[PDB]
C-alpha cells in the first residue's frame, strides 16, 4: 500500500462452503483486505471496500444481500444505471480512499492480485498499456483502479476487447459513487 | 435469491517482507 502498488490474495471457502453460506446468509469467516472476492451461485467477481461501503457491480451483484456473520446484508445503495451496488463494509476490511491528484496513470487490481497500468484516457476509459486476453480480466469487475499512491479512481466494469484480446477498460469514476450515495 | 457470498480477498495493505522460517 502506498509506495509501489502490491497485492496477495487468499481463498477463504470452497465450493460446497460457499453454497451453504450463499443460502443460509449467514458468514462467520474472518474478513481482512480492501478487495473481497465474492460469488454469487452464477458468477464470481470482486467487491471493493472505499470509505467504509463495499462496492461492487450491480450486474454481478445485481440486487441481492451479502451474506455475514449477523446473516444477510440488505444493500445501502443500488444504482442500476451506473451499475453500482453497495453494502455496509464487512467488520474487518480495511477502506481505500478516493483519489485526490488527478492522476491519469492508473492500476488495475485482478482477482489474482496483479495490478496492470492502464492510462486514463475519457475519465471513465483507459487503454491497457500491455494489452491481455479478455479471459484474464473475467471475473475481475467491480476491482479497483488505482492512483500511483493506492487511491480509489474507479472500479472496473467492462473490457474493451476486439478478437478476444482487450486494448482498454471502461470504469465506474469515484465520483459516481458519491453521486449514487448522494442520489 | 441467495446472498453474495465472499468467497477470498486481495490485499493491498502488504509490504516486502522476509519470509519467515518455519
Ligand atoms: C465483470 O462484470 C465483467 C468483466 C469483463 C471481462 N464485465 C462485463 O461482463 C461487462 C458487462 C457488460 C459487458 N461487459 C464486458 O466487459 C464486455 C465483454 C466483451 C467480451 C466478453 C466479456 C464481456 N465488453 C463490452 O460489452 C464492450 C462494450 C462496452 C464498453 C464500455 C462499457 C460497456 C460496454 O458497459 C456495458 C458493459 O456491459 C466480471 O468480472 N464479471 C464476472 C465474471 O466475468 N465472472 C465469470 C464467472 O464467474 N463465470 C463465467 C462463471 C468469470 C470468468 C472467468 C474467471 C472468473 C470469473
Ligand atoms: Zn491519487
Amino acid at each position: 500500500m502506498g509506495a509501489p502498488i502490491t497485492a496477495y490474495a487468499q481463498q477463504t471457502r470452497g465450493l460446497l462452503g460457499c453454497i451453504i453460506t450463499s443460502l443460509t446468509g449467514r458468514d462467520k469467516n474472518q474478513v481482512e483486505g480492501e478487495v473481497q472476492i465474492v460469488s454469487t451461485a452464477t458468477q464470481t467477481f470482486l467487491a471493493t471496500c472505499i470509505n467504509g461501503v463495499c462496492w461492487t457491480v450491480y450486474h454481478g451483484a445485481g440486487t441481492r444481500t451479502i451474506a455475514s456473520p449477523k446473516g444477510p446484508v440488505i444493500q445501502m445503495y443500488t444504482n442500476v444505471d451506473q451499475d453500482l451496488v453497495g453494502w455496509p463494509a464487512p467488520q474487518g476490511s480495511r477502506s481505500l480512499t478516493p483519489c485526490t491528484c488527478g492522476s491519469s496513470d492508473l492500476y488495475l487490481v485482478t482477482r489474482h492480485a496483479d495490478v496492470i497500468p492502464v492510462r486514463r484516457r475519457g475519465d471513465s476509459r483507459g487503454s491497457l498499456l500491455s494489452p491481455r486476453p479478455i479471459s484474464y480480466l473475467k471475473g475481475s469487475s467491480g476491482g479497483p483502479l488505482l492512483c500511483p499512491a493506492g487511491h480509489a479512481v474507479g472500479l472496473f466494469r467492462a473490457a474493451v476487447c476486439t478478437r478476444g484480446v482487450a486494448k482498454a477498460v471502461d470504469f465506474i469514476p469515484v465520483e459516481n459513487l458519491e453521486t449514487t450515495m448522494r442520489s | 435469491k441467495g446472498s453474495v457470498v465472499i468467497v477470498g480477498r486481495i490485499v493491498l495493505s502488504g509490504k516486502p517482507a522476509i519470509i519467515p522460517k518455519k
